[PDB]
């Protein structure tokens, strides 16, 4: 459950800068 | 596990800790979720926390952040898969990965989503299948 969230933020993050 | 590695998870960590104190508490795991589209209850939301904890005192901090971003899954995936495809038919159009995005706090131009789309798109209908989903996960 957590982690899914945790890898979109990664994602997020990733395409953010 | 490499510098480089250490130091994104650290960025990572900061998205879920607001105020920058140095920890998650269950009160921004919930603004996280909720902006996810997701809706957990307190318990809900404290047993995710216990997933990640290891002192036992209710809140991650980034060695605990570490520890489980580093341990590691299609589970998951399919999981964070759901949360973009809000209709269920199998594909993120443009329309469902802007709203998820927009929710996380931003505003792209239709031109920046469609830049997004591009990049994970491989097969050219202009919409996120699994496989590709996968690919920029
Ligand atoms: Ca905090
Ligand atoms: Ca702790
Ligand atoms: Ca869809
Ligand atoms: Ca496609």
């Amino acid at each position: 459950k957590i982690y899914a969230a945790m890898m979109i933020m990664e994602y997020y993050r990733q395409s953010k800068a | 596990l490499t510098e480089e590695q250490i130091a994104e998870f650290k960025e990572a960590f900061s998205l879920f800790d607001k105020d920058g104190d140095g920890t998650i508490t269950t009160k921004e795991l919930g603004t996280v979720m909720r902006s996810l589209g997701q809706n957990p209850t307190e318990a809900e939301l404290q047993d995710m926390i216990n997933e990640v904890d290891a002192d036992g005192n209710g809140t991650i901090d980034f060695p605990e952040f570490l520890t489980m971003m580093a341990r590691k899954s299609e589970e998951e995936i399919r999981e964070a898969f759901r949360v973009f495809d809000k209709d269920g038919n199998g594909y993120i159009s443009a329309a469902e990965l802007r709203h998820v995005m927009t929710n996380l706090g931003e505003k792209l131009t239709d031109e920046e989503v469609d830049e997004m789309i591009r990049e994970a798109d491989i097969d050219g209908d202009g919409q996120v299948n699994y496989e590709e989903f996968v690919q920029m996960m």
